[PDB]
């Protein structure tokens, strides 16, 4: 349901509530929340 | 840790010599004082500016991308 | 039960913030809940509907920022955790130590 | 004219020497202020970032995006965002650039100001392309890209003066001379053993006859023939740094003058 | 967090004007003008020109504090003479020496021809 990355091989995955956090492709357990979607507005100052 | 567009003293704009900077040190082999004046860099405070930058973005290059596409 | 006064809008379904979201003071950046005992009579807004209370974790009252980086994974006993990077600017300011 | 004048010494595209005589210190000094802070140029306000997989922060990148000089020639033609009638911005109002940059190659792409690429309707305007002064053609580096990474996102460039924030500046910086012999004695120098012989003389002294140490003090005179270097970023042309300068000096003045009259009438 | 709008330095809030200007009871035919959302640039300039005024006997302006864009102006003419009107005659002459500096200044660069 949500996206999120590997932390190490950079695979870009979609978990569920039930799914363990863990890497598909090359199991490490540290996965990044994927960058939202929406733009963000800065200040250029 | 990349160049700073502006000289934070004056606000002369040194970010875009910082590329020919390195070019007139390590091919034309120049010191850095000839470097600086050849570049336009009259005035200590813009001197300090390209003399003095860390280039910390290539170090922060050398990581792999987390966000890979 | 006993949810906080900042918004809950930014988090998503699974509870946290996605990274690059703007986060300001006393906002919801990590959302937990636990269950209660169900049919208590405290506070007088407690009612068969409130199954848990809110754990969760809002950011600090006076600082904001960017959310740079959210990372989910599993401690050495297993249970799932979270860490949820806030990026900000310190621009130089009246009473700054240098 | 009867007034102030003006001999240009020298005359280059960023760079312009002269000799201001016949005028008071207090405009001088005026003139210097308003050219450094007062004169409205166009630089990139906000910044939406779409897609950031750089080493920099979104934060960063944006500070950077605000020094870009950008050109600001037709500034006057454009509107301030606060007086505009639009929700947020528009072609009357502002300028939008885009920065679409990706790390295809394996070596590092740089990110330069040549890649803003303007996406508003400019109106036949002659304002908001990134200014380019270096012979190899690229703009100021704004960022570094390894391979994979990536940098979209949008500018919305605004008009605004230095005083808001310095990177609408085109000022640079002005050298402001006066009196380079001292004969006003306007400083006292501080020396070890001799004050002339440890204290530089500086370019101007040329321009100006040298004392002849046994004639009195000239209590009457004044400070004029200020010799002044005016410097610019490159938003807009030297010149017009200083015509700009004089308009915008000009125009508080009057703006004084009218807020006197319309208490006036009351 | 405490940090004020930077555009107060130079805009006009609700309910401001741009100058406010009141009597003064230490001299006769003084007044003290508040000039708002400006600073050293408009005053040393208003000031210096005033004192070049014949008829004047005092002209003075301070920036009472460097966190607000305002000064004070102190103008005491001789007798007769509106502090006003001096006012005005200093901003007239400030006019026409920015213009006549505005013209010398184009034609010497137009006489310029290495740009
Ligand atoms: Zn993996
Ligand atoms: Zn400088
Ligand atoms: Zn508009």
């Amino acid at each position: 349901t949500l996206k999120y990355i590997c932390a190490e091989c950079s695979s870009k995955l979609s978990l569920s509530r039930t799914d363990a956090v863990r890497c598909k492709d090359c199991g490490h357990r540290i996965l990044l929340k994927a960058r939202t979607k929406r733009l963000v507005q800065f200040e250029a100052r | 840790m990349i160049v700073p567009v502006r000289c934070f003293s004056c606000g002369k704009v040194v970010g875009d010599k910082w590329e020919s900077y390195l070019n007139l040190l390590q091919e034309d082999e120049l010191d850095e004082g000839t470097a600086l004046s050849r570049l336009g860099l009259k005035r200590y405070c813009c001197r300090r500016m390209i003399l003095t930058h860390v280039d910390l973005i290539e170090k922060f290059l050398r990581y792999n991308p987390l966000e890979k596409r | 039960l006993r949810m906080k006064h900042g918004t809950y809008d930014k988090l998503d379904d699974d509870g946290l913030i996605a990274p690059g979201v703007r986060v300001s003071g006393e906002d919801v950046i990590i959302g937990k809940t636990t269950p209660i005992s169900p049919d208590e009579e405290e506070l007088g807004q407690r009612t068969a509907y409130h199954s848990k209370r809110d754990a969760s974790t809002p950011l600090r009252s006076t600082e904001n920022g960017i959310v740079d980086q959210v990372l989910v994974t599993t401690n050495q006993d297993g249970l799932k955790f979270v860490k949820v990077r806030v990026r900000t600017t310190k621009i130089p300011q009246i009473g700054d130590k240098f | 004219s009867e007034g102030p004048q003006v001999k240009i010494r020298e005359a280059s595209k960023d760079n312009v020497d002269f000799i201001l005589s016949n005028v008071d210190l207090a405009m001088a000094n005026s003139l210097r202020r308003v050219m450094i802070a007062e004169i409205p140029t166009l630089a990139i306000d906000s910044v939406e970032v779409e897609t950031n997989t750089t080493v920099l922060a979104d934060e960063f990148i944006a500070h950077r995006l605000g020094l870009i000089p950008l050109q600001s020639m037709d500034i006057e033609q454009l509107e301030y965002s606060r007086d505009c009638f639009c929700e947020d911005h528009c072609d009357k109002c502002s300028v939008v650039l885009t920065l679409q940059a990706f790390g295809e190659s394996e070596s590092t792409t740089n990110v330069y100001s040549k890649d803003l690429v303007i996406v508003s309707n400019l109106m036949g305007r002659n304002i908001g392309h990134p200014i380019i002064q270096d012979k190899e053609g690229n703009g100021v580096l704004i960022c570094k890209l390894r391979k994979g990474q990536e940098l979209k996102l949008t500018c919305v460039a605004k008009k605004g003066i230095a005083k808001e924030h310095a990177k609408w500046g085109p000022a640079a910086a002005i050298e402001f001379e006066y009196d380079p012999w001292n004969k006003l004695k306007h400083t006292d120098y501080w020396y070890e053993q001799d004050s002339a012989k440890e204290w530089p003389q500086s370019k101007n002294c040329e321009y100006e006859d040298p004392p002849n140490e046994g004639d009195p003090f000239d209590y009457k005179a004044q400070a004029d023939t200020f010799y002044m270097n005016v410097e610019s970023v490159g938003s807009i042309p030297v010149d017009q740094v200083v015509v700009r300068g004089i308009d915008t000096l000009q125009k508080k003045v009057a703006s004084i003058l009218l807020a006197l009259t319309q208490m006036d009438q009351d | 967090m405490n940090a004020p709008d930077r555009f107060e330095l130079f805009l006009l809030g609700e309910g401001e004007s741009k100058l406010k200007i009141d009597p003064d009871t230490k001299a006769p035919n003084a007044v003290v003008i508040t000039f708002e959302k400006e600073d050293h640039t408009l005053g040393n300039l208003i000031r210096a020109e005033l004192l070049n005024d014949r008829k004047v006997l005092f002209a003075a302006y301070k920036v009472e504090h460097p966190f607000f864009a305002r000064f004070k102006l102190r103008i005491q003419t001789t007798e007769g003479y509106d502090p006003k009107d001096a006012l005005k005659n200093a901003c007239n002459s400030i006019i026409n020496k920015l213009g006549a500096l505005k013209t010398n200044f184009e034609t010497e660069w137009n006489l310029q021809t290495l740009a």
